[PDB]
């Protein structure tokens, strides 16, 4: 039994609406939405038995729930404040009493959005005297200058997304760590055999998925808009 | 709150066994399930425990529920890096969708990885694109070594971190180093830290 | 011979935050427990309504009801909640629960649920289950009160084992009680009735116990066919009043005597003469 | 929804200037929320015991009120309920006979 959540991350403005949605193909008639902040398990904010049915769960002080068939569930912020920064959990059920979780949606609610800004990425291409001395290859992707710190990094490889012998920091860094609302970078690694990254045929790529602005917000600054969107780096092996 | 965990959070090396404790005043209490949580992911059932005196297993994973005392115990055995996570006890008031979870807070369990061959080294990697820039990595070294931040602000320092390369069931420990300042090289870029006698600088 | 063990419970819920439950405990026709909504605790109406039950079987037994009530409440409003816009508050919900006692070890339980003053639902077997005639709409909650595999060990539990068990212990410790007897008194009085030229004799008879008794008016030897019996009304001191009338013509009175029999009299009848 | 019947009566023989009890046993009622008062010359009598609420195999409610009394040549003495079901209060009068 299979619970979707999207969006799977957001950042979103103070006063703005922010629309969280659940999709369940399980026929199940109980849909439950949850919040998980630091220093306090789950918390239910609102719940629902049937399309039409919403109820207030434990905390539904600024969410409304919209129920509009057995299939969805929503959860509508209309006026989105920055207490509502959480990570927020859906789970459907039928009569009995297992609740099957969604995967999260990671939401931020900034001030302001003047300071958003894309990564820019880097691929350090693997030292020849790590791979005479180990006989292994370790790359390094950088993403560099971005805000707010809502990225996901990954590594592929000929197009398909590779986990093992990567590690990337548990968090980004700060790039003016004295400023107000200072820019980040966040660095991983990939390493292979030395004989992996010495074969031309195979493409490394890093690549970073960047959560800022929709298509919606508006943006009065010179620069580009910084929407949500990818941005990588690559390099072909090579003896 | 009705639900509460300790330890709050703990630090453990690779093959110790461990024991996680969960203590309750929900009523009523139908069952007890055990959730992992790796970080910035989703919620992974390991068991659930429904009788008076109840004791379940699932693979490295057993755990206990006593009703009368309120109380249930998780325990890992044999520890993999891979444990490391946050591991949450939820109890259900009902034995049916009438049921309200009542979740609770966590324990953060970390375990510190087995670094069989250390091989301490700081390599020079240059940008695919642009020849010129660089960073350095400090690798191959045991988890007994600490990675200090820089003294200088334009000096970049990752925290550490381990990888794990599965189909030659091997482990590292690495941390990167970048800067624009004209003094930096990777001879000199973690020297704020206390790093190995015998760490192998390239020519 | 038999008798009948019957839990009544009555709740009321007005709307989405106020509700009370409230509990009497029969034993044939007298009472042996209340517990009142206010009250955190069942009360015991006599002095051996514990049975035969030690201290630690009835507190074990009190805490399951304890919990049972909280929890009973909280499931009626999430289960007004899932029905919704169907049903809706005031809701009036009555429970009747126990067992039937007969000869030797023999006995039947029962468990049925009355919704706004209608018999819809039972527990039999191993499981909850709608009577004929109930709506369709509650398929859902039996099927949600059904997930429930612990709720439905416990209730075959109480119905199979525990309330014969309790029951036949209530029996013997409350012996005295149940076999008492007390004697009617009798007195005769008169209304004008429904027509003009007749008069309707009334014979009450008050004080009674048990509930079995044969009044009758009568002319020396003959039944008057037409005595009419009322319906058998409770003293406050569980005993029992009884009236039987009889319309007669005015002038006709004289002759006319009501007679009582009752076990407590031994054989002694009360003849009253008017 | 259920009308309630009303059947006023004496514990003891009733005789003049004798201390009694009066009964006023109130059935056949649905919904259980009821207002039951036993008067003295139309007065609100003070000490009136309630039995608990109760109810038969039809799930129609029952109730039993009672208080002390002194009958009289001149007192009279009722039953008056309020219930949902009607909307006037009913009141039932003590007849002796
Ligand atoms: C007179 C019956 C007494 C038997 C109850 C004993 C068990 C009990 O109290 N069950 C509770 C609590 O159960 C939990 O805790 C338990 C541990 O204590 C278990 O771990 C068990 O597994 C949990 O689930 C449970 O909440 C029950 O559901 C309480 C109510 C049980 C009686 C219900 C009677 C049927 C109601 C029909 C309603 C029909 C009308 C209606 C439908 C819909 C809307 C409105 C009205
Ligand atoms: C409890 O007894 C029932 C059968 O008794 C009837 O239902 C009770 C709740 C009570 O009302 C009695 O007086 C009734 O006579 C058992 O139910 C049977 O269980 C078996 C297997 O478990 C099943 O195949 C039968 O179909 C059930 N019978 C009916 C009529 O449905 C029940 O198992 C007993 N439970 C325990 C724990 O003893
Ligand atoms: C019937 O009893 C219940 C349980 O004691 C009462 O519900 C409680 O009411 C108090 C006072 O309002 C609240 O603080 C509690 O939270 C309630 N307890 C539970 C367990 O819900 C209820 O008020 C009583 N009903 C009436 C009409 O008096
Ligand atoms: C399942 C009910 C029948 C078996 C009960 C046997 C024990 C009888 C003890 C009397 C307690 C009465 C409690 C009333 C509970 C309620 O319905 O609210
Ligand atoms: C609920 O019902 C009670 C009792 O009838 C009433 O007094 C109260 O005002 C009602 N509460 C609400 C919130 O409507």
């Amino acid at each position: 039994a299979a619970v979707t959540q999207s969006p799977r991350n957001k950042v979103a403005v103070t006063g703005g609406k922010v629309t969280l949605s659940c999709n369940q193909t399980n026929n199940h008639n109980n849909m439950y939405w949850y919040r998980q902040d630091t220093g306090h398990g789950l918390r239910l904010i609102h719940y629902s038995y049937g399309a039409g049915s919403t109820e207030k769960g434990d905390i539904p002080d600024g969410y409304k729930a919209s129920r509009p068939s057995q299939e969805n569930f929503s959860l509508i912020l209309e006026l989105a404040t920055p207490s509502q920064t959480s990570v927020y959990f859906c789970a459907s059920g039928d009569e009995g009493y297992t609740q099957y979780f969604g995967p999260g949606t990671r939401l931020l609610v900034l001030e302001d959005l003047r300071n958003v800004t894309p990564p820019k990425v880097s691929l350090f291409e693997p030292s020849k005297a790590e791979i005479s001395h180990t006989q292994k290859a370790t790359l390094v992707c950088l993403a560099t200058g971005f805000y707010p710190d809502h990225v996901e990094l990954s590594w592929w490889v000929n197009g398909k997304e590779v986990h093992s012998g990567v590690c990337t920091d548990p968090q980004p860094l700060k790039e003016q760590p004295a400023l107000n609302d200072s820019r980040y970078s966040l660095s991983s690694r990939l390493r292979v055999s030395a004989t992996f990254w010495q074969n031309p045929r195979n493409h490394f790529r890093c690549q970073v998925q960047f959560y800022g602005l929709s298509e919606n917000d508006e943006w009065t600054q010179d620069r580009a808009k910084p929407v949500t969107q990818i941005v990588s780096a690559e390099a072909w092996g090579r003896a | 709150t009705q639900v509460e965990q300790s330890p709050q959070s703990l630090v453990v090396r690779q093959g110790e066994n461990c024991v996680l404790q969960c203590n309750y005043s929900v009523t009523p209490d139908n069952h007890l399930r055990w959730f992992k949580q790796d970080t910035g992911k989703g919620l992974v059932s390991l068991t659930v425990l429904v009788d008076q005196k109840d004791k379940t297993s699932n693979g490295r994973y057993s755990a206990t529920l006593d009703k009368d005392a309120k109380h249930s115990t998780l325990h890992i055995t044999a520890t993999l890096l891979d444990d490391t996570a946050t591991y949450i006890c939820v109890v259900g008031d009902r034995g049916s969708a009438l049921g309200r979870l009542h979740f609770g807070a966590g324990t953060q369990l970390i375990v510190i990885p087995d670094i069989q061959n250390p091989d301490p080294a700081v390599y020079q990697l240059r940008d695919s694109k642009s020849s010129d820039k660089s960073v350095c990595l400090f690798t191959d070294f045991d988890s007994q070594t600490n990675v200090s931040q820089s003294k200088d602000s334009d000096v970049y320092i990752t925290d550490k971190c381990v990888l794990d390369m599965r189909s030659m069931d091997f482990k590292s420990n690495s941390a990167v180093a970048w800067s624009n300042k004209s003094d930096f090289a990777c001879a000199n870029a973690f020297n704020n830290s206390i790093i190995p006698e015998d760490t192998f600088f390239p020519s | 011979k038999n008798y009948t063990f019957r839990c009544l419970q009555m709740s009321s819920f007005a709307n989405r935050s106020w509700s009370r439950t409230d509990s009497v405990v029969w034993l044939g026709d007298l009472q042996t427990h209340r517990w009142s909504n206010d009250s955190a605790t069942i009360s015991f109406t006599k002095p051996w309504s514990q049975g035969k039950l030690s201290n630690q079987q009835w507190e074990k037994l009190q805490h399951m009801f304890q919990v049972y009530r909280v929890s009973f409440t909280r499931d009626i409003q999430e289960l007004v909640k899932m029905m919704s816009p169907k049903e809706d508050y005031p809701i009036e919900i009555q429970l009747s629960a126990g067992c039937e006692m007969y000869p030797g070890n023999a006995s039947e339980s029962f468990l049925h649920v009355a919704f706004q003053g209608k018999y819809v639902v039972r527990f039999w077997g191993t499981s909850w289950q709608t009577v004929p005639g109930a709506p369709s709409w509650l398929d859902l909650p039996i099927k949600v009160l059904n997930a429930d595999q612990g709720t439905s060990a416990t209730v075959q539990m109480l119905l199979n084992d525990t309330c014969p068990l309790f029951v036949r212990g209530l029996l013997e410790a409350g012996k005295s009680d149940l076999e008492k007897q007390e004697k009617p008194v009798a007195w005769l009085s008169s209304v004008p009735s429904s027509a003009h030229g007749h008069r309707q004799l009334v014979c009450h008879v008050s004080g009674f116990y048990p509930k079995p008794v044969w009044v009758m008016w009568m002319r020396g030897d003959q039944e008057q066919q037409g005595t009419h019996r009322g319906d058998f009304l409770p003293n406050a001191d569980e005993t029992w009043y009884l009236q039987a009338t009889l319309d007669v013509e005015a002038g006709e009175e004289a002759g006319l005597a009501c007679r009582v029999k009752h076990s407590s009299l031994g054989g002694q009848d009360i003849i009253l003469y008017w | 929804q259920k009308t309630p019947q009303i059947q006023v009566y004496s514990r003891h023989p009733p005789e003049n200037g004798k201390p009694n009890i009066l009964n006023c046993y109130v059935t056949q009622f649905h919904p259980p929320h009821i207002e039951i008062q036993m008067l003295k010359n139309g007065k609100k009598i003070p000490k009136v015991e309630m039995s608990d609420m109760s109810f038969s195999k039809d799930w129609s409610f029952y109730i039993l009120a009672h208080t002390e009394f002194t009958p009289t040549e001149t007192d009279t003495y009722a039953c008056r309920v309020k219930h949902a079901s009607m909307a006037e209060p009913k009141t039932v009068y003590w007849d002796r006979d």
